[PDB]
């Protein structure tokens, strides 16, 4: 994963940390200006389990594949 | 005081009132694509 790790809004994550496990999905969400990253956790991608641990109700996100792929920029608009 | 009566009162009164009312509405989209 190795993802970008923002738990508290950041307009452009770039928080980049080796949380370095290979095989495993990151996060990108936007909730407007509420964006976040996270050393996510494979094996899921659940927008109630998003909402509830990002403390976010309008959210969008993705659970991009593998490494690096969760870059502020990723979720448009 | 010109006229009463002489005794005991004795009153109890016990009032309990709860109400809880919960609405919990979700919409969600969620979408792969994957090869």
């Amino acid at each position: 994963l190795q993802c970008y790790n923002c738990p508290n809004p950041t307009a452009d994550c770039k928080t980049a940390v080796n949380c370095s496990s290979d095989f495993d999905a990151c996060l990108i969400t936007k909730a407007g200006l509420q964006v976040y990253n996270k050393c996510w956790k494979f094996e899921h991608c659940n927008f109630n389990d998003v909402t509830t641990r990002l403390r976010e109700n309008e959210l969008t996100y993705y659970c991009c594949k593998k490494d690096l792929c969760n870059f502020n920029e990723q979720l448009e608009n | 005081i010109t006229s009463g009566s002489m005794g005991g009162i004795y009153e109890y009164i016990l009032v309990i009132d709860k109400a809880k009312m919960e609405s919990l509405g979700i919409t969600s989209r969620d979408i792969t694509t994957c090869f």
